């Protein structure tokens, strides 16, 4: 369906196969650009389930089920795309070994994008596709979302390292409770709450518990890509909407009167393109999609009616992630809020 | 926090009768409520762990309904034991936020 | 060194239950999921169960689905397989192995002793 | 079998500490999360935070800037203090259990009250 | 599940021989198999961890090949102590099915 994005993802595991991880490696922008595509680009594979084996729940089997895995044409293109050397590469790493930035990478993405956990168990197994046990199949999606996190920390944790983070897929929280997840992964590791480890996915998990994901009548704005949704009513830093896998080009649909402002790219000086919506109604970006090297993602809202305790979300150097890796922000004690003068209105 | 807001605030049942009470959800939570039952004098009781399922050591009476905003406990015959105040407890957010408990008398 | 000692092996009436036990040592345990295998004697090796690293996730074979349950406790590195229904057919040596994850895929590369489970009266 | 028993001061004046702890009888710490619930005399039940075994806290953000929930594995307790006890603090508390299930937030065992004045 | 079936169930071969155990399996297991060997009263010890890989301290003269669907374990000298049971296990998707396992006697 789309070989552009597996020739860039090869491209660049050749390229950071030997960059070992330090204790600040983050994944650079176009990397990161990349696992959005990729990742948005496998979902695309199944844009529909089969009506013979439908989940009567409505959870998104199409992406969790070996069943549907395996007839995907992008698993299969990016498992044998020349010969399979990514995928004899993959064959050989694991959770307690990886220490370069590409087998990070590598073995994330091909564990998300083959349907499987780390520990080798599927996200839910083929008999469970036309099952309506809610507890299970919730248990499962839950599973999955905590352990791809939980594994991102460890890794973290065994080398030391802050600010590399992939993030879960939407599909994989159905039904999930982001606060239960945060809880469940930072209650039961004390080494995850040093200050030094893993900080992008803390920042994405504590969002994801404050935040719910079906915010009824206090929803500002929502997103909209395959059918799997989310609602947002805080301005929406660039780490959740690349973790989610959510692009400012998907459909954006806008509940109250407030602004917002759609950054989309990185230009000259430094500097970021806002687009500004005002309206009820969808929200369309007319430009041009930008490339991997300077495309960005991220929402701000304008409103004052919220409270003070989670505006730094919305702060100009959180919101958009930094290209030095050191200089990444996180929480309310490092957010500042400088440096407009380099951004540029495109409408 | 999710204002737990319980509806009647006492009723008195005839023995044997149907006694229901209902615990409003200011926001959603999906099925992430419990029901106790506190005997004066004693503590919580737990009844029921999810919206429907129900705890060892509770009488098959206690049924458990109802998902998202609107919820349900229902004793099908009452007992004098049932002389109780209920609670509702969501977990859906923090803090965990228990309802004002609805005392059920017999008449 | 990892090793994996189990216990709780001896003689059961048919449908009558027992409990299984795997306590782990030299390793992590909280991290690594663990699986259920046994051999009836003179047979091969037949999959039985799985349990996650936190115990939110589990899977049991076909034959046995229904009638056994795998807990974890992380605390005291202890991994349990209950004992229901239990027939002939499940007279085997019990082992639990853990998994060696590589890609997808993975191997057991620790075994137990072998606890004997033996159904006759 | 599990038992859990309040102890500590039932009186303490007003703006001092007060100081409650829990022994976990015929069971462990070791695997289950602890919470501290208080009950204002005829109004309702509230939560106030609990302990996992391992030391993370979780606190009501009511007053989560003067709860302070400590475990002691070793000797199977434990303990809760507030600071700075206000009128409107006065009231049972309970130190619970939560349920040992895939579900870990509902209360299964509760102790038996320890109502505390001001 | 994906069946696991080898070939043969038995085999005689003296000191110094060439044995190959075929495996073979229902579907695609896309080189997710490993070889075990048992002696009798004995846990199972892992030789190759997937198609064509050995595994530490496993002597060379152990060799895979397979591309799924077809897989083959060589031994170039059969000494005195690999005679026991191979067992192969695709591990593709759980359950991960062991196969019949192949028992090599002195001739």
């Amino acid at each position: 369906v789309n070989v552009a994005s597996i020739t860039a993802f090869k491209s660049m595991i050749d390229e950071t196969w030997d960059k070992k991880i330090e204790a600040n490696t983050c994944i650079s922008r176009k990397h990161r650009n990349i696992i959005h595509e990729v990742i948005r680009d496998f979902m695309k594979a199944y844009p529909k389930m089969d009506e013979n084996r439908k989940s009567p729940l409505g959870a998104p089997m199409q992406w969790l089920t070996q069943y549907y895995i395996l007839k995907n044409e992008y698993h299969k293109t990016m498992l044998a795309y020349d010969d399979g050397s990514l995928n004899t590469k993959f064959k050989t790493l694991n959770i307690y070994m990886i220490t370069n930035v590409g087998q990070y990478i590598l073995y994330i993405v091909f564990c998300i994008i083959s349907g499987k956990n780390h520990d080798g168990t599927p996200y839910i197994y083929d008999s469970e596709i036309t099952s309506n046990d809610k507890n299970l199949i919730n248990d499962r999606i839950k599973y999955a979302c905590k352990q791809i996190l939980h594994g991102q920390l460890t890794m973290a944790l065994r080398i030391r390292n802050k600010f590399m983070f992939i993030g879960s897929p939407m599909y994989l929280w159905f039904n999930v409770n982001g606060s239960h997840v945060y809880h469940e992964i930072y209650d039961r590791n004390v080494g995850f709450h040093n200050k030094e480890i893993g900080r992008l996915l803390y920042a994405f998990m504590y969002y994801l518990s404050i935040s719910g994901r079906f915010l009824n009548d206090l929803a500002l704005l929502k997103f909209t890509y395959l059918g799997e949704s989310w609602t947002f009513s805080l301005s929406v830093p660039e780490y959740i909407l690349y973790g989610l896998g959510y692009s400012v080009f998907d459909t954006i649909e806008k509940f109250s009167n407030d602004a917002i402002l759609v950054y989309i790219r990185t230009n000259n000086r430094n500097g970021y393109d806002y687009a500004e919506f005002n309206k009820k109604g969808i929200v369309k970006v007319t430009e041009d999609k930008p490339d991997n090297d300077k495309r960005i993602h991220a929402i701000r809202l304008i409103n004052y009616s919220s409270d003070v305790q989670h505006i730094h979300f919305g702060f100009r150097n959180t919101l958009i992630i930094d290209n030095e890796c050191t200089s990444i922000q996180s929480s309310a004690e490092n957010a500042t809020d400088t440096g407009h003068h380099q951004d540029s209105k495109i409408n | 926090a999710i204002q737990m807001t319980q509806s009647p605030s006492s009723v008195s049942a005839s023995v044997g009768d149907r006694v229901t009470i209902t615990c409003r959800a200011s926001q959603g939570i999906s099925s992430w409520l419990a029901w106790y039952q506190q005997k004066p004098g004693k503590a919580p009781k737990l009844l029921m762990y999810d919206a429907s399922d129900l705890q060892s050591g509770v009488p098959s009476r206690f049924s458990g309904s109802g998902s998202g905003t609107d919820f349900t406990l229902t004793i099908s015959s009452l007992q004098p034991e049932d002389f109780a105040t209920y609670y509702c407890q969501q977990a859906n957010s923090f803090p965990w936020t228990f309802g004002q408990g609805t005392k059920v008398e017999i008449k | 060194e990892v090793q994996l000692v189990q216990s709780g092996g001896g003689v059961v009436q048919p449908g009558r239950s027992l409990r299984l036990s795997c306590a782990a040592s030299g390793f992590t345990f909280s991290s690594h999921g663990m699986h259920w295998v046994r051999q009836a004697p003179g047979k091969g090796l037949e999959w039985v169960a799985v349990i996650s690293y936190d115990g939110s996730n589990e899977h049991y074979g076909d034959s046995v689905k229904g009638r056994f349950t795998i807990s974890r406790d992380n605390s005291k590195n202890t991994l349990s397989l209950q004992m229901n229904s239990l027939r002939a057919e499940d007279t085997a040596v019990y082992y639990c192995a853990r998994p060696f994850s590589y890609g997808a895929g993975y191997y057991f590369d620790s075994w137990g002793q072998g606890a004997l489970v033996t159904v006759s009266s | 079998q599990v038992q859990l028993q309040e102890s500590g001061p039932g009186l303490v004046k007003p703006s001092e500490t007060l100081s409650l702890t829990c022994t976990v009888s015929g069971g462990s710490i070791s695997n289950y999360y602890w919470s501290w619930i208080r009950q204002p005399p005829g109004k309702g039940l509230e939560w106030i935070g609990y302990i996992y075994y391992i030391g993370t806290t979780n606190y009501n953000p009511s007053l989560k800037s003067r709860v302070t929930i400590s475990v002691d594995t070793s000797k199977n307790q434990f303990s809760l203090k507030l600071s700075s006890v206000t009128a409107a603090d006065t009231a049972v508390y309970y130190c619970a259990r939560h349920t040992d299930s895939r579900a870990w937030y509902y209360f299964d065992y509760w102790g038996q009250g320890t109502l505390v004045t001001v």
